[PDB]
């Protein structure tokens, strides 16, 4: 405070962006990095006041909105909007001055350097801030799921990575960078529920079908005999009520989405499952640093919430593991927050001295200080 | 003060060597003359290894330098204020203060300190008299005394309009309370009550929740206090309150061999009556997890009438038969939630209850939904702000979690006494316009090794030293400043400030503490890896001594102000806990029983370290706005053998009253600073030429003087009205 720094946690992304501080144990406000624009603007009957809208704004009001997505992968599309996104999340949710305690940004891994630049400069100069470090998301679980070794899986809405730790740091090849992830089987799902006969035409409906998946979405044992058996359309079949007047009634195809993760040809590609891009990433590590990766597997993210996901994994990962070596799915009590949970830690450490960029450090080499830091 | 005849000045005035001669070859051997030590002569050197002939004895014998010390003249024997000596070694202080406490002279000054060894009688020497004996007397003139110190005390209070705080710390036992009370009474009829009996009472109440039994000390108060005086804007008193810091709490969940818990947890199990233990589910000393281990007895003593004589004294405090009992039931309960034990799930555990009777024991005792209690325990929600987080934590965080409550419970107790007695105590209607913060708080505490309770209260200890050894220094200037001194030389209290901070230091490269901190932190620490730590990081510890190749692998070692201590920290991830889960506190708020609701009528984890760093501030930060003043405590002979004093318990003692050190400080000035005149007299035998004991031109006779003697300009300064020198010229 004023004289000491204690730093500041944003955990953004296209799914949900985690606003918190150092040292704390569960987000302050969480809300997507969506920003929403009127159709008529300037006067409306039914408007926020507003001609733009963030967050949590923009989702209360998709009625009304074009929602545009300032982060889509992880990548920036909009920086002026990112500066709306953190300005919702510093000034009006935290309501702290950046231009006094150090931030902390999450970073999918492999993330282009045009991201960084775009980042980088805006926290240097639109919110001064004294330090900020650039975090790598699903390091960040691992941190938080207890381990300081080990398959670090990260596997959401936005994108899919895998960063295995050991003595060493995963490179360029052996992170993985999975264009499969919840956005997929969001898009999937909507084109399967109009197979049941639902139409869901606009961005807004989009993100409605997303909100289904989140509470519905369950992960098959043995697709075949369970899509027999929840044929029940009575007792095991379900439906999702949207506060606001629309109910999606979804059966078997509940758990026909996740198959399509580990197996695309349920949509109808060739390319590799999540389990089987994850056993390519483990390929590039040592017989001894694999046993030791495939020991404390780590998985987080969204598609790691959903019911059967802890079983199903576990059986995939031994299909595609030595049978000689400890093969453990590590599944910390909280796995939707995970990356933000670990920026809190390692935020708190001192560590974090040694890790954030000066803004002297920044004016002085510019937006290069990034990579000079660390790359 | 000064007519021995008199038993009220018969321990107090100083019958000694009155030689009154300058010269010295007269008063003192030609030879080398050289814990007690005996008299000898240097023979030979051959290193350290010099041969001395232990003229005490009449033996020629070879002796380290470890041991060997120029002994002051004859005429200092017992003198009133030990910084009189010319060469400040302490093989003489000893002496002194062997020979003044055989003599009956148990008050003894030493440089700023007013110390107190214990007589283990009764010495008249602090009647009404002896008060206006020292009422209004400029400390010098009159012997050691308590009494001089509470008068100048008081005088700045009144004249000087400047707080003041008494320091008083060492041993407890050595006058603990009689020092304390000693303050009071001077003031009692200086400065000038019934509420105080209360206090008195009040004082084994807070024995039974605050005291605990150790392998040095039997009934030693695990937490510092003091008594804020309240004094009319006059100079009278007007009234009184008083505050806790840095309670152990861990002493009330664990006990190590020869130690017992707050004595209470005895107090009660051996003497409630059957029908309390009925009531209050009292089981026996080995029914418990809490006060596990075979130390429960105290040899030739009774729990069961010190249980009585406490709740008798509670009764003149005005605790209510009912809140009495209530208060124990608390007590009971803090056991029995030590009886609680976790799942053993191979998850970090929810955890898991098979069978949560030990429980259900506490929450019966509390008037609180067990289920309630259990379910929020294994999974700990943290409201954020609208939104709350069901923070699922694993069984030995559980665990922790119940012992975290067993603590917090224990604490919330003591403060509720603790409020009581000021209720009691603190009159309404007064004036308060300025106070006396009277400080009881334990010195330094060394075992043969030492753990993180000792480790905390050693870092306090070094806090409070600092305000010492800052205060000396400024002390020291002051009269530099009155003179025409200008040697500043350092303040002496950066000494401690890098041994501070090698506990306290937490961003930037961590200290030890803050280590424990980060290690409490990350799930999978062990103390191991804390030692690892340790041994990363001490490379930026000037203060800090790394261990043996082989030591190394657990036990490490702090370079303390009291000396080296070797701290073990095999189990510090236990203790730096505390999950105190605030569900709880609520449940407790909404219990049955009244009185626990009281105790919690309003509303994380952080760590135990963190929580003494701040309670520790608050203490130092009040002391620090006052003005310091120095009481020291020491017990002689641990046999209680009045008048047998024993120099090795004494050193000890010395060193870990900072009077050892406050000799260093000393030895770094100028101890033997001379006036003037006084130094034409005591320097004309001594190659007075010219210039004899007396001579018109006050500053350069005696400068005159100096160039004869022939003294090193870095060892003296020529002042105002004083020549300042070092120590031993
Ligand atoms: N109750 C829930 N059950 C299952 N999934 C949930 C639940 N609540 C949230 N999720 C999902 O968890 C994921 C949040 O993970 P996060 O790492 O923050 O997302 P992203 O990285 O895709 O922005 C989202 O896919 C969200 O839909
Ligand atoms: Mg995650």
């Amino acid at each position: 405070d004023e004289d000491e720094t204690t730093a500041l946690v944003c955990d953004n992304g296209s799914g949900l962006v985690k606003a918190g501080f150092a040292g704390d144990d569960a987000p302050r406000a969480v809300f997507p990095s969506i920003v929403g624009r009127p159709r008529h603007q300037g006067v409306m009957v039914g408007m926020g006041q507003k001609d733009s809208y963030v967050g949590d704004e923009a989702q209360s009001k998709r009625g009304i909105l074009t929602l545009k997505y300032p982060i889509e992968h992880g990548i920036i599309t909009n920086w002026d909007d990112m500066e709306k996104i953190w300005h919702h999340t510093f000034y009006n949710e935290l309501r702290v001055a950046p231009e006094e305690h150090p931030t902390l940004l999450t970073e999918a891994p492999l993330n282009p350097k045009a991201n960084r630049e775009k980042m980088t400069q805006i926290m240097f100069e639109t919110f001064n801030v004294p330090a900020m470090y650039v975090a790598i998301q699903a390091v960040l679980s691992l941190y938080a799921s207890g381990r300081t070794t080990g398959i670090v899986l990260d596997s959401g809405d936005g994108v899919t990575h895998n960063v295995p730790i050991y003595e060493g740091y995963a490179l360029p090849h052996a992170i993985m960078r999975l264009d499969l992830a919840g956005r997929d089987l969001t898009d999937y799902l909507m084109k399967i529920l109009t197979e049941r006969g639902y139409s869901f035409v606009t961005t807004a409906e989009r993100e409605i079908v997303r909100d289904i998946k989140e509470k519905l979405c369950y992960v098959a044992l043995d697709f075949e005999n369970e899509m027999a058996t929840a044929a029940s359309s009575s007792s095991l079949e379900k439906s999702y009520e949207l506060p606001d007047g629309q109910v999606i009634t979804i059966g078997n195809e509940r758990f026909r989405c996740p198959e399509t993760l580990f197996q695309p040809s349920f949509i109808g590609m060739e390319s590799a499952g999540i389990h089987e891009t994850t056993y390519n990433s483990i390929m590039k590590c040592d017989i001894d640093i694999r046993k030791d990766l495939y020991a404390n597997n780590v998985m987080s993210g969204g598609t790691t919430m959903y019911p059967g996901i802890a079983d199903r994994m576990q059986k995939e990962i031994t299909a595609l593991a030595p049978s000689t070596m400890k093969i453990k799915i590590i599944a910390p009590p909280e796995r939707k927050y995970s990356v933000w949970i670990g920026g809190s830690i390692l935020a708190s450490l001192s560590t974090f001295q040694q890790m954030w960029i000066t803004k002297q450090e920044y004016d002085e080499a510019g937006p290069s200080i990034v990579h000079r830091k660390c790359f | 003060s000064q007519k021995p005849l008199s038993d009220d000045e018969k321990f107090l005035f100083v019958d000694k060597n009155f030689v009154n001669n300058p010269l010295a070859q007269a008063d003192w051997s030609a030879k080398k003359l050289v814990h007690g030590f005996e008299a000898a002569s240097i023979k030979e050197e051959k290193g350290d290894e010099v041969t001395v002939e232990l003229q005490e004895n009449g033996k020629k014998v070879t002796l380290s330098k470890d041991d060997i010390q120029k002994m002051n003249p004859p005429k200092f024997s017992k003198v009133e204020d030990m910084a009189e000596l010319t060469c400040l070694n302490e093989a003489s202080v000893l002496h002194n203060l062997r020979e003044r406490y055989f003599s009956g002279l148990i008050y003894t000054y030493s440089g700023l300190f007013c110390v107190v060894i214990n007589p283990y009688k009764q010495l008249p020497i602090y009647s009404e008299k002896i008060i206006d004996m020292y009422k209004g007397k400029k400390r010098h003139e009159m012997p050691p005394h308590i009494y001089a110190i509470a008068d100048t005390a008081y005088r700045s209070m009144l004249q000087d309009r400047e707080d003041q705080s008494i320091l008083c710390t060492g041993e407890s036992g050595a006058g603990k309370t009689e020092n304390t009370k000693k303050v009071i009474q001077y003031l009692a009829v200086v400065a000038s009550g019934e509420l105080e009996k209360q206090l008195l009472q009040a004082n084994p109440i807070l024995e039974a929740f605050g005291n605990a039994k150790t392998v040095k000390n039997d009934n030693s108060s695990r937490f510092g206090k003091f008594i804020r005086i309240n004094f009319d804007v006059t100079g009278y008193i007007v009234g009184a309150n008083i505050e806790t810091y840095l309670l152990e709490k861990s002493r009330a969940i664990r006990q190590a061999k020869d130690e017992r818990t707050f004595h209470i947890f005895y107090y009660l199990i051996a003497g409630a009556s059957e029908q309390m233990r009925n009531d209050l589910l009292l089981e026996g000393f080995n029914n418990y997890t809490f006060l596990s281990n075979g130390h429960v007895p105290i040899p030739a003593q009774q729990d069961d009438e010190m249980f009585q004589e406490t709740l008798e004294a509670m009764t003149i405090m005005g605790f209510t038969e009912e809140e009495q009992t209530s208060i124990l039931r608390v007590v009971s309960s803090v056991l029995q939630l030590g009886n609680i034990v976790f799942k053993k799930e191979r998850n970090t555990d929810q955890a898991s209850m098979p069978d949560n009777t030990a429980a259900q024991k506490v929450c019966h005792l509390m008037g609180i939904n067990v289920t309630d209690f259990t379910r929020s325990i294994l999974t700990p929600r943290i409201k954020v702000g609208r939104d709350v987080v069901q923070k699922a934590q694993t069984k030995e965080q559980a665990d922790f979690a119940i012992e975290a409550l067993a603590k917090a419970k224990f604490e919330r107790l003591f403060r509720w006494i603790l409020t009581r007695v000021n209720k009691a105590l603190d009159k309404t209607k007064r004036q308060g316009a300025s106070f006396l913060g009277i400080l009881d708080i334990a010195g330094f505490e060394i075992f043969e090794i030492n753990s993180f309770e000792q480790l905390c209260i050693n870092y306090t200890n070094e806090k409070l030293q600092q305000l010492f050894n800052h205060t000396m220094f400024i002390l020291e200037q002051e009269e530099y400043q009155r003179e025409g001194i200008e040697w500043n030389f350092i303040d002496f209290g950066l000494d401690l400030q890098p041994c501070i901070e090698l506990i306290e230091r937490p961003t930037n490269p961590p200290g030890v503490l803050a280590l424990l901190d980060e290690e409490c932190w990350f799930p999978k620490a062990t103390d191991t890896s804390f030692v690892e730590k340790l041994i990363q990081e001490q490379g930026n510890h000037a203060k800090f001594q790394k261990s043996k190749q082989l030591k190394d692998k657990t036990e490490f070692c702090i370079l303390h102000y009291a000396g080296k201590v070797t701290y073990n920290a095999s189990a510090w991830l236990t203790k730096n806990m505390d999950p105190l889960n605030d569900n709880v506190t609520s449940l407790l708020n909404q219990s049955s029983d009244k009185f626990v609701a009281d105790l919690w009528k309003d509303v994380m984890f952080r760590t135990v370290g963190q929580l003494y760093k701040e309670q520790l501030t608050k203490l130092m930060t009040t002391l620090r706005n006052t003005n310091p003043n120095f009481v020291r405590c020491i017990i002689p002979n641990h046999e209680k053998r009045a008048g047998k004093l024993d120099a090795h318990l004494v050193l000890e003692q010395l060193r870990c009253n900072g009077v050892l050190e406050g000799i260093r400080i000393c030895r770094q000035g100028f101890p033997n600073r001379i006036v003037f005149q006084e130094f034409r007299q005591r320097y004309e035998i001594l190659a007075a030429n010219a210039i004899p004991k007396g001579f018109m031109d006050g500053k350069q006779a005696c400068i005159l003087m100096i160039k004869a003697l022939e003294l090193d300009p870095n060892l003296y300064r020529i002042g105002q009205s004083k020549i300042f020198f070092r120590t031993g010229v």
